[PDB]
RNA sequence: AAAUUAGAUGUAAAAAAAAAAUCUUAUGAGGGCGGAUCCGCUUCUAAUAUUUUUUUGUAGUUAUUAUUA
RNA sequence: ACUUAAUCUCAGACAAGAUGUAGAUUUUCAUACCUAGGUAUGAAAUGCAUUUUUUUUUGUAUACAUCGGGGGAU
């Protein structure tokens, strides 16, 4: 009178985007081109507003102001919204100015202090430019190494795991006292280690993979919890289960890891990035 | 009162006599932004369609696992559906230590801080 | 008769923030 | 194939790329210089009108998506960050933590009507009125679960002043609708009270407040700058209550004059305005939820705080 | 206790086709019969309404699952 | 029924889950083991209590079905 079907409890831990998508070559143009309408439609900007006349803010802008030629904006080029010329409002094709390259460029330029504090302007060699922002890429990146979590931050990674060999997520079965949702996380502890921020989403289980049994060798039904990390490193030190190696992979790296079956069930729980 | 001065101008230059007029395109300029306005929208359904193609999918992964699960027997001398019973309950769901802050304060950003991930965490 | 009204909106700007953490969102 | 005959023989869609000779001699600057003259007008010369006269009055007025009409507003100008963040990571991480499994067959939920009717053999049941709303004075929206089709989102958010002595210091009222301009990025609409007080000084029907309602992106670009900006730098500030909520999804809170202009927007030029002129606002953040526990829920995905008050 | 603002119902929106019957109408067939459009009886067709009625059909598209090549 | 005067009753029900208790020591299941079976270990199954409408208890069905003041015990 011995169970069919071994049910067992897996997580599948992931690292969300800590990145934006990179904008597609149309969505950047179509921004710019709504810019410049803004130009012509918005109220003109008043320097008084802001900056009172005669003072370090007030020449800074100035300066800063006639290089842009009189454009208080930073990332639109240079367009007039009223004149004889306002109609040439669009940019041609094979143009710098709409990318986000130059965007972030002109407006790190314009955030330098032109201005010391007597009122005179600095000397172009005695310009301390701005500490510019970190690249997309990091190193990871550049050297492949799958063990790190500040790979690929543009995209989703997910646990994988090494059984003594098969790769997997980490699963085990489930006892009569505990359920799926506090079976994951004994799981995830003895097999990765407590120094995770992990939070398990729910008690729902995100995809489930069924092995038939063979008529016997009992059956498995492996049902998988969604798992979010938000700092940590997994170990495998110490780890009861037979496991030897472990690595953050993306989905379509998944696919090159996991079986074919394995990889066909837990598909559906993946996401755009 | 020369400082109220300047608060009224601001809005003075808002007035509608003050505003810019509303644009005037002619047929060439009108038809190049009918198009840009035409893929934009086509944009967007290409965009809504693939995000609701994931959620859809995302959602019946969870019917199946979950109507596996409504029809499986254990572990052990345990009914049918006991675990699928255990796993839609709400404890907590709904309170105000549901989410973590740490996880849901983290929001995307252009670019990275000086150290993206931080691995030396521990418990 | 029903009167069409215009939007009445000042001008802005694009600002890059940047966090304590380094990161830099626009 | 008939079907692809009916097609459109010449397509613009479908023709080449533009020659990069083509671009370089493209020069939209050079023409106006070269033709040393005015181009003569076209004979199209339709320009919407101020009022709308009608269905059937001889000129219409176009859509506000169309470039020459007068409420057209350009488009949007980034995606905000926290838009792509709940989309991307906390849109299946609240369908997957609430979720109720339904079987494959089960029979479609018939909703019951809210306005009873009287049924039974007394002959007055007949033409008798329907019912009362049992409960509440006004009919609560039932909660919708949170399902692929229906995530909650922020729709808009309301920033309202309310300056009673502005009536006696005028100017009270004219920094307070800057202030929530700078905050905004719109024009605020003044309002007026509408009780009669006479121990708070207070006259019914004259201007004492201010309100913005900003909508689609400035909406999601307002929530990133309070809740990453402001909120975390509100001295002593435990968080939103755990009793906001109107019952449908909108949650409810105030800022102190103090935390106002912690407003990056506000806290440039806060010279700018004359000294304790500066106001409190209330600010409403109206979400597509449809309960209490949806938009505390919701509003816990994108990063505020809520304690137990 | 008493100031302002935001809220406070639900459903539907690809497309139907067909048989008979219960009435009611028609400046419909210039219907037929008595005394073209006047009148009380009158069949047929058409339209509205009513049956829980006899049903037939309920696709296509996207996705999931299962078999099949 | 709506409105008017006064009076009476109710303000909660079920399913699941969880929490313990004496058991019988049979079956299933998980581990420490031994050598695929037994050896144990626990858990479940099982009977009666027990918690449950905003609670550190969710769901269904319902008008989320109730709030302060005052007198007591912790
Ligand atoms: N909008 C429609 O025409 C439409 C069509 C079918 C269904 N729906 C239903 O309505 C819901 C919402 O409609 P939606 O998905 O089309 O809204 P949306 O997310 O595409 O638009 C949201 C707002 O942000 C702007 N926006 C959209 N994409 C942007 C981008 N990439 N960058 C910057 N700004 C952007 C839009 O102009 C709009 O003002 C859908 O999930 C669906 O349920 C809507
Ligand atoms: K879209």
């Amino acid at each position: 009178s011995s169970q069919i079907y071994r049910i067992k409890s897996g997580v599948i831990l992931t690292r969300p985007p800590l990145l934006t998508r990179d904008l597609t070559p149309f969505e950047e143009s179509f921004y710019f081109y709504q810019k410049r309408l803004n130009e012509r439609l918005t109220a003109p900007f008043r320097k008084d507003f802001y900056f009172k006349k005669d003072t370090a803010a007030d020449l800074d802008w100035r300066i800063k102001l006639k290089e842009r030629h009189g454009v208080p904006a930073k990332d639109i080029g240079r367009y007039n919204p009223r004149g004889r010329m306002a109609w040439n409002d669009e940019v041609l094709v094979g143009s710098q100015t709409s990318s986000r390259k130059h965007m972030v460029e002109k407006l790190l330029a314009d955030a330098e202090m032109r201005v010391s504090e007597d009122g005179e302007e600095i000397p172009a060699e005695d310009r301390v430019p701005v500490e510019k922002p970190m690249p997309r890429r990091t190193e990871a990146d550049e050297k492949g190494d799958v063990k790190r979590l500040d790979r690929a931050l543009d995209k989703t990674l997910y646990l994988v795991v090494k059984k003594k060999a098969k790769w997997m997520f980490p699963t085990g079965v489930v006892p009569t006292d505990e359920g799926l949702h506090e079976t994951a996380a004994r799981i995830l502890a003895e097999s990765a280690g407590v120094n995770m921020n992990t939070w398990i989403v729910g008690r729902v289980p995100v995809a489930h993979h069924v092995v038939r049994p063979v008529f016997l060798k009992k059956g498995e039904k492996i049902f998988f919890l969604k798992g979010r990390i938000m700092a940590g490193q997994a170990d495998l030190t110490d780890n009861l289960h037979d496991l030897v190696d472990f690595k953050w992979l993306t989905q379509e790296e998944l696919r090159s890891t996991l079986a074919e079956e394995y990889f066909h069930s837990v598909k559906g729980m993946f996401a755009e990035r | 009162d020369p400082r109220i001065i300047n608060i009224l101008r601001h809005f003075a230059v808002l007035s509608p006599k003050r505003i810019p007029p509303p644009l005037r395109f002619g047929r060439n300029r009108y038809l190049r932004h009918w198009t840009i306005h035409r893929a934009w929208l086509l944009f967007r359904r290409q965009q809504r369609e693939q995000r609701e193609r994931i959620l859809m999918q995302q959602h019946q992964s969870m019917s199946n696992a979950c109507e596996e699960l409504r029809n499986t027997e254990g572990p052990g001398t345990r009914e049918t559906g006991y675990l699928y019973r255990v796993a839609m309950l709400k404890n907590g769901v709904y309170g105000l230590k549901s989410i973590p802050i740490e996880y849901a304060s983290r929001a995307l950003v252009e670019t990275p801080g000086r150290q993206a991930w931080n691995h030396e965490w521990k418990r | 008769a029903t009167f069409v009204p215009r939007h009445r909106r000042p001008y802005q700007f694009t600002q890059l923030v940047q966090l304590s953490d380094g990161s830099t969102f626009t | 194939i008939p079907d692809l005959a009916e097609l459109e023989t010449r397509s613009a869609l479908d023709a080449p790329i533009p020659s990069e000779e083509d671009k370089k001699e493209f020069r939209p600057w050079k023409r106006a210089a070269d033709r040393k003259a005015r181009l003569p007008s076209s004979r199209y010369q339709y320009h919407p009108p101020k009022y709308n006269r009608g269905p059937l009055h001889p000129i219409q007025s176009p859509p506000s998506s169309d470039p020459i009409a007068r409420d057209f507003v350009p488009g949007p100008f980034n995606m905000p960050r926290l838009k792509e963040t709940f989309r991307t990571v906390m849109a299946s991480d609240l369908m997957t933590l609430a979720y109720i499994h339904t079987p494959p067959g089960t029979p479609k939920k018939e909703p019951t009507e809210r306005l009873r009717a009287w049924e039974g053999d007394s002959p007055y049941f007949a033409n008798r009125a329907r019912r009362a709303p049992r409960g509440a004075p006004e009919l609560p929206i039932r909660e919708r679960d949170i399902s692929f089709r229906n995530i909650p989102e922020i729709k808009e958010i309301t920033v309202s002043t309310f300056v009673p002595l502005g009536l006696k210091n005028p100017d009270l009222l004219i920094v307070a609708r800057a202030v929530l301009l700078a905050m905004t990025g719109t024009m605020p609409e003044m309002t007026r009270s509408k009780n009669n007080v006479v121990q708070w000084q207070l006259q019914a029907n004259k201007p004492a407040g201010c309100k913005t309602t900003i909508y689609g992106n400035a909406a999601w670009e307002f929530m990133d700058r309070l809740i990453h900006l402001v909120l975390p730098r509100i001295k002593d500030w435990k968080g939103v209550p755990a009793s906001t909520g109107d019952g449908s999804g909108n949650v409810q809170f105030g800022l102190n004059p103090e935390d106002v202009q912690l407003f990056p927007e506000v806290e440039c030029n806060y010279d700018m305005y004359p000294a304790k002129m500066i106001p409190g606002c209330h600010i409403a953040i109206k979400t597509t939820a449809t309960s209490d526990r949806q938009a505390k829920l919701l509003l816990q995905s994108l990063g505020v705080p809520f304690y137990s008050n």
